[PDB]
């Protein structure tokens, strides 16, 4: 069994941050990409940024660009987010989705109704 | 003083060319396209090409000694003026196949088919078979080539009493050379201008640089038709119209020159059109 | 005796082999279109001016497209996507500007182009509803995009005459967006072709079969190609 | 109260990893440690089957052992005589995204559907001469992956809905659903009983389902990725499953176990199909590169390798009597390998 | 707790699963060696066939 549990989460005041993170178990990926998912109250999910399995970064979402980072340890098998100075529009419950399979390039979709759970899950409130 | 080294080479190279193209197209299958009945097509009538051109022609001139039966002689000749014909009209519908799949994509997928290509190479081959019939006129001629009073028992085509010589030697240059010259510069003029007129306006780096060669390789194709069969057919209707001329010139600058260039078109057409072409790795899946 | 049947087995296979010869015919003529794209897209006029799997027939000089549209087994959708790699095309109809639709589009579109089942299958890309654009950035991209503040139009644009010079660049940012994934891999085995829409006319919709004689033309010389 | 489920939910999973521990006091792997090699294993294409314009995505072997059924992307059923290699019936069907088929074991009617979401059931035992679709299965929603016969007129399906159903072609009905997964069912496979059936899915589970109950017995875990393709073992207790993390796992239906696993360095490749020999000693797979690999069942090694497929490999299937193995593929076409 | 709804299934069947009688590894794997030994001289993949009596040879 696959598992990703989040953690971190919390209350936080505007221009303030937080290092979310997950740990991963019943796995060996440092074969997989990973993929912070977003869920603002309200919404449906949108996905936020998307790390590669070699460490480097890949990309983010234009509307947490300067604000947001991303790292891996995949000696760990952890997964972090850092999120800097945050304003309401963040507030979200935040999810580790990860990608159907290792070594490829293609990941979807990872912000859908029912694989986006992987990860699941903390409220962040700004 | 050696040629006949060359000679042999161009034998052995054409066989084996022709030879290798025949059983690849058969053995390894997963081909049969249109574009391959065509390819299979043109290799045959290039062994007929290699296979007598050589050992029934071309060598008996260097030797001016020829032994044969008097149907050896007039059987022989049919056969290489079949291929001459064959060969010239599967280049040409080649070269029409190429203008309908590369100017015409979605229409040509209607009209070419299996069907179609092999309803072509049957007219072609049994066309041919009809137009080379006054082959069965050629025979044994003894002029005396040796130091003690012996003949050689030369081949020759000669049509008796007539400017019919004339006729025919025209004929067959205007209707095996010049036309098929013309329709195969047409067809790869047209689709050279299309692929042109992409690459300048693109202008994928992998994109442009396959259409500039396509485009190399039709100019070729063209210039080594001319090139190779233009001096032979301008030879026979040279003499044809006036036989002293002619051959004062022609044995000055020897005519097993110019027939050995037109042989030669058997050893290129297989590169050409088979060798180089990326899909032909499998041949290795063939023999290897 | 036992004769008798093998007679009647190769008669039987004789008449199956004829009607297959027959649609093997068809079938090459016929080409296939799949109808892809982001929620909202305008998927629906596309269709309409050009139970599971729908399908729509149309012609064009002679040539038969089938299209096969919207609905059924929409969004999970990675396993049954694989069934359209062997098509003419992928018409992906995004709108040019709730959620980040376009930053959707955009992962949707990379998707389907680095994905190793449909890495020889081109794209027709149509960035609908540009009227919706004009109105919403004349009156939008920098909140999702910040890109876009200090994006200018190319040399190669072709706006329409009189169009607002914010829309243009606007519209332009939006295709450069699609072609910077394009443009990132294949090396040429596949292609993007972009165009700029609205429900209005079947003009630029036509260019489908513009799209498919290129797409065509191009696997076509592929068997011309040297070593 | 959302949290004390959560709990619990928690607590259960930990009693049965703990139960699970319980029975490990050895592995396949040192117990049939000493066991002769089965050595090499080597095939040979004895026949090809030529015809389809398009890939095939399904194929299955009759009972009689010696036809086969194939479906294709250019709209076509093709029944076909595996030793003469004519064909007996070609099939048009209404929509030409067919996923799946399947041969009933009585040889008077054939399976199929797809993107369709329909199961189109075809009778072959036709006065006419003309095979005709004797009934439509329509109910479900998403495509169907699978399916397969059960004698008395039923058929098991599965979808991209989730869910698995028990169909009585008679009415047009389902009597029985089947749930619990939570990605689409990827395929199924019956118990030699008949009365258990197991089905995997995209969210790197297979469960074991009681057929006359309408319920989940046990569910079985251990892959990183999807399931494409189950087997069961041929003495019923014991299935292997083949996934997109590239491996295939043995599990053992009475430990609640995975037994074994089959994996190499060089494969990064995923499994679309696995199928059993008799005896249960030669596990087959194929895979993404366009082979199929023989394993060797009891020591996890490779016995040898069928070559040979120009495209990926889509489907396999092994004749009753054990005689032949048959390979569909993306290349249009079908091979017999003994 | 909207939820609840799906989290009380994985609840039930998961007591469901923990109260399976399951059997020690050793012994099963031993059974399933067993079945593959009894009928190995049945299969012809593993046990090739002469070709006279071989339908496809
Ligand atoms: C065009 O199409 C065909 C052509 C010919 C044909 N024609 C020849 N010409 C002379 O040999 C000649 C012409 C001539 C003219 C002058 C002014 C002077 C001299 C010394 C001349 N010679 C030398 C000589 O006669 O000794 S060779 C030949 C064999 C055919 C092969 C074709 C491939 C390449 C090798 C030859 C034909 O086989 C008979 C069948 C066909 Cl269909």
């Amino acid at each position: 069994q696959v598992q990703l549990q989040e953690s971190g989460g919390g209350l936080v005041q505007p221009g303030g941050s937080l290092r979310l993170s997950c740990a991963a178990s019943g796995f060996t990926f440092s074969n997989y990409k990973m993929n912070w998912v977003r869920q603002a109250p309200g919404k449906g999910l949108e996905w936020v940024s998307d790390i590669s399995q070699s460490g480097a970064s890949i990309s983010y979402t234009g509307s947490v660009k300067g604000r947001f980072t991303i790292s891996r340890d995949n000696a760990k098998n952890t997964l972090y987010l850092q999120m800097n100075s945050l304003k309401p529009e963040d507030t979200a419950v935040y999810y580790c989705a990860r990608c159907p399979a290792p070594f490829t390039r293609d990941c979807f979709d990872v912000t859908s109704t029912t694989y986006a759970y992987r990860g699941q899950g903390t409220q962040v409130t700004v | 003083a050696v040629q006949i080294l060359l000679y042999s080479l161009i034998f052995l190279l054409s066989v084996l060319g022709n030879t290798l193209v025949i059983t690849v197209l058969i053995r390894n299958k997963r081909m049969r396209t249109v574009t391959n009945i065509f390819l299979l097509s043109l290799a045959v009538s290039d062994l007929m090409l290699c296979l007598f051109c050589m050992p029934f022609n071309l060598i008996p001139n260097l030797l001016k000694d020829f032994i044969f039966g008097s149907a050896v002689c007039k059987t022989t000749t049919y056969f290489m003026g079949t291929s001459v014909s064959v060969s010239t009209f599967n280049l040409v519908a080649i070269s029409l196949e190429r203008y309908g799949a590369i100017c015409k994509p979605l229409q040509s997928r209607v009209w070419q088919t299996k069907s179609h290509a092999l309803k072509v190479i049957a007219a072609t081959w049994c066309l041919s078979f009809t137009i080379m019939t006054p082959y069965p006129i050629y025979s044994n001629l003894v002029p005396f080539t040796k130091n003690n009073n012996q003949t050689a028992n030369m081949c020759r085509f000669l049509l008796p009493n007539d400017v019919m010589q004339q006729s025919w030697h025209t004929f067959l240059l205007l209707i095996l050379f010049l036309i098929p010259g013309i329709v195969m510069m047409v067809a790869y003029g047209l689709i050279s201008l299309e692929l042109y007129q992409g690459i300048k306006f693109e202008a994928s780096a992998a994109n442009l640089m396959a259409k500039k060669r396509v485009i190399r390789m039709l100019i070729v194709i063209v210039v080594l038709f001319f090139l190779c069969w233009m001096p032979i057919f301008s030879a026979n209707a040279w003499r044809a119209y006036d036989t002293a001329s002619a051959e004062r010139r022609l044995s000055g600058t020897p005519i097993s020159f110019i027939l050995l260039l037109s042989y030669t078109s058997s050893c290129v057409n297989p590169i050409i059109y088979c060798f180089m072409n990326k899909r032909f790795r499998l041949g290795f899946m063939a023999t290897f | 005796d036992q004769r008798n049947e093998e007679k009647a087995q190769r008669e039987a296979n004789k008449k199956i082999e004829k009607q297959l010869q027959k649609d093997k015919q068809v079938y090459r003529a016929t080409h296939r279109l799949l109808l892809l794209g982001a929620g909202e897209s305008g998927k629906n006029t596309i269709v309409k001016q050009m139970s599971g799997i729908f399908e729509t027939k149309f012609q064009v000089d002679k040539v038969n497209f089938h299209m096969f549209d919207v609905g059924a087994q929409r969004d999970e959708r990675r396993k049954w996507i694989q069934c359209f790699n062997d098509v003419t095309a992928i018409i992906f109809v995004v709108a040019s500007s709730q959620t980040n639709r376009l930053q959707a589009a955009l992962k949707l579109f990379d998707s389907i182009w680095n994905n190793k089942w449909l890495r020889d299958t081109s794209v027709i890309l149509f960035l609908n509803k540009q009227d919706l654009l004009a109105e919403k950035v004349l009156a939008k991209i920098e909140d999702y995009f910040p890109e876009f503040a200090r994006y200018t139009t190319p040399e190669d644009a072709t706006p329409e005459p009189g169009e607002d010079p914010r829309v243009t660049r606007a519209k332009y940012f939006i295709r450069d967006e699609f072609l910077r994934i394009s443009t990132a891999s294949g090396d040429g085995r596949h292609y993007c072709y972009p165009h700029f829409t609205c429900a209005v006319d079947t003009e630029n919709i036509r260019r489908v079969f513009n799209d498919c004689r290129d797409i065509i033309q191009r696997m076509h010389l592929r068997q011309y190609e040297l070593l | 109260e959302l949290d004390q489920l959560r709990q619990e939910a928690e607590q259960l999973k930990n009693q049965i990893r703990d139960a699970r521990k319980a029975c490990a006091d050895a592995t396949l792997s040192q117990i049939t440690n000493n066991i002769d090699p089965v050595g090499r294993i080597q095939m040979r294409t004895r026949r090809t089957l030529r015809g389809h314009l398009a890939k095939i995505y399904a194929m299955h072997w009759g009972t009689d052992s010696r036809l086969l059924v194939s479906a294709s992307q250019d709209g076509k059923l093709i029944i076909w005589d595996s030793y003469t290699t004519n064909k007996v019936h070609a099939i048009p069907l209404r929509s030409s995204w067919v996923m799946t088929c399947a041969y009933a074991p009585s040889g008077n009617y054939v399976a199929c559907g797809g993107l369709d979401n329909i199961c189109s059931i075809y009778n072959l035992k036709t006065r006419e001469g003309n095979v005709r679709v004797s009934r439509e299965l329509a109910g479900h929603t998403g495509y169907l992956s699978c399916c397969r016969f059960l004698d008395d007129n039923q058929i098991v399906t599965s979808s991209g809905d989730t869910t698995c159903a028990l169909w009585d072609i008679e009415t047009g009905q389902q009597t029985t659903t089947f749930t619990g997964h939570t990605g689409d069912v990827m395929s199924l496979s019956l118990a030699p009983d008949t009365r258990l059936f197991v089905s995997g899915a995209c969210d790197a589970s297979a469960k074991l389902w009681d057929v006359r109950e309408g319920m989940c017995r046990q569910t079985f875990t251990g892959h990183e990725s999807d399931i494409n393709a189950i087997c069961f073992f041929p003495n019923g207790n014991a299935f292997a499953t083949g996934s997109d993390d590239a491996t295939c796992r043995l599990f053992d239906l009475r430990a609640d176990q995975e037994l074994m696993t089959y994996s190499h360095d060089n494969i990064i490749c995923g499994i679309t199909s696995v199928s059993f020999s008799k005896s249960g000693r030669l596990l087959l797979a194929g895979y993404d590169d366009f082979n199929c690999n023989v394993w060797d069942a009891l020591k996890a090694d490779r016995a040898g390798v069928l070559a040979g497929h120009d495209n990926r490999v889509s489907c396999l299937g092994v004749t009753d009597d054990g005689m032949a193995v048959a390979t569909g593929s993306w290349d249009s076409f079908l091979k017999i390998w003994n | 707790t909207a939820s609840i709804a799906q989290a009380r299934k994985l609840v039930e069947q998961l007591k469901m699963e923990a109260n399976i009688d399951r059997i020690k590894v050793s012994k099963a794997a031993a059974d399933l060696m067993a079945y593959c030994e009894a009928h190995a001289k049945e299969d012809p993949l593993l046990t090739p066939v002469p070709a006279s009596e071989n339908p496809f040879r």
